[PDB]
């Protein structure tokens, strides 16, 4: 039972005084075991704004991608907690970074329609030309919705 | 010209008649040594399973720690050959539950063979048992099984708050595949391998699903848990499903 184990478990559980105890203790700050889930990863997972910057703050790769390539942008864009998404690109996310069915956050932010999430990724420069893997882009993904609200916002 | 076993056991197990097991399901290899006087089972994994829970190195382990404490095959050999680990064992006494059993249409049966089960395991000193499954051991371990997908589901259980953990002894696949019965009692256990200290509601979340998907009646879920004595904790239960489920 290592440092980098109790680590991820308390970020996986969302105990934040538990994250900063071990941090202070000489934790690994990208310790992952089981599919490059980093503490970062874990605590974007939970909704949980402000240890993220303590995590940062001890040199988290904001852009570590874990085995499925789901960087910690592209969770907070699946969670959509706008807050957190905000944070992440303050601090060098990569808006474009391509998950293995070939998403980037704006097409997981697409699908599940959160909108005020999908303006900040796009002024940080998220190229909307983006295609998946299956061709089938951010625009074919506002029409499984059937949004006048997310293509009326593309042009 | 190279074999997956060594001359010495080849030698050894050279009078029996090899019988693949078609039925089983593991990365593992078995085979049913079918001799003049007795049967002998063979059960070997490859390499990459080396240090988890499908090694038969831990198997084997776990039941030599058993002996005098469950009823499980006997150890009769063991080596490493060439990153192969191989088994050789006893028959288990009795008739494998789910054949001759789960077929003779009496479910209440398979409900307390289960609950005589969870007795079992629970009157077992794991003081000295050289093996515990977490949580983390058990990610691990499915990392590795792939080192060669959509993660929505598996950050939706991350997600999930963990029950805190009562550690007793754990079977770890219990089902009536790995159960032996023999004039009413549980007569043996084999696929030992998961086995060890864990918390008590795998086990118990294993029994709970497999009466859900083979019997399919609440009541006979509220029964097993008469029979156990114990009140349902539903959401340990579906903790460990949910865990159990990531594919
Ligand atoms: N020692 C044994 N005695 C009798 N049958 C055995 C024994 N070991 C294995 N078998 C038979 O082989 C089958 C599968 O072997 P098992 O150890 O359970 O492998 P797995 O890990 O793939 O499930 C069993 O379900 C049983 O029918
Ligand atoms: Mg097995
Ligand atoms: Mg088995």
């Amino acid at each position: 039972s290592d440092l980098g184990k109790k680590l991820l478990e308390a970020a996986r559980a969302g105990q934040d005084d538990e994250v900063r105890i071990l941090m202070a203790n000489g934790a690994d700050v990208n310790a992952n075991d089981w599919f490059g889930i980093t503490p970062l990863h874990l605590v974007v997972n939970n909704g949980h704004l402000e240890i993220i910057e303590v995590l940062l703050k001890y040199a988290a790769d904001v852009n570590a991608s874990d085995k499925s390539g789901w960087t910690p942008l592209h969770l907070a864009a699946y969670r959509g907690h706008l807050e957190i998404v905000e944070v992440l690109l303050k601090y060098g996310a990569d808006v474009n970074a391509m998950d293995y069915q070939g998403y980037t956050p704006l097409h997981l932010a697409a699908e599940d329609g959160h909108l005020e999430i999908v303006e900040v990724l796009l002024k940080y420069g998220a190229d909307v030309n983006a295609q998946d893997k299956f061709g089938k882009t951010a625009f074919d993904i506002s029409i499984d919705n059937g949004n006048e609200d997310l293509a009326e916002i593309l042009q | 010209a190279k074999m997956r076993i060594s001359p010495e056991l080849k030698k050894l197990i050279e009078k029996y008649r090899s019988v693949k097991d078609t039925e089983g399901m593991s990365p593992a290899k078995v085979y049913k040594l079918v001799g003049e006087n007795e049967n002998l089972y063979l059960k070997m994994t490859d390499s990459r399973y080396k240090g988890t829970t499908y090694d038969v190195e831990r198997e084997k382990d776990m039941m030599l720690w058993l002996e005098g404490k469950l009823p499980v095959p006997k150890v009769l050999h063991f080596e490493r050959h060439d990153g192969w680990s191989n088994l050789l064992m006893s028959e288990a006494d009795g008739v494998l539950c789910s054949e001759e059993y789960e077929d003779e249409q009496s479910p209440e049966k398979i409900i307390e063979l289960y609950a005589e089960c969870i007795r079992l395991f629970h009157s077992i000193d794991i003081s000295d048992c050289p093996y515990t499954n977490s949580l983390d051991s058990r990610l691990a371990e499915l990392d590795y099984l792939l080192n060669n997908k959509d993660p929505r589901e598996l950050y939706d259980f991350l997600k999930t708050e963990k029950p805190e953990e009562e550690l007793v002894f754990s079977h770890g696949d219990l089902g009536d595949s790995n159960i032996f019965v023999k004039d009413g009692k549980v007569s043996g256990f084999i696929d030992l391998g998961r086995s060890g200290r864990a918390d008590k509601w795998y086990d118990i979340a294993f029994c709970v699903r497999s009466i859900r998907e083979d019997i399919g009646e609440e009541q006979y879920v509220e029964l097993f848990f008469d029979l156990l004595g114990i009140k349902p904790d539903w959401e340990k239960i579906k903790y460990y499903i949910l865990l159990d489920e990531l594919f």
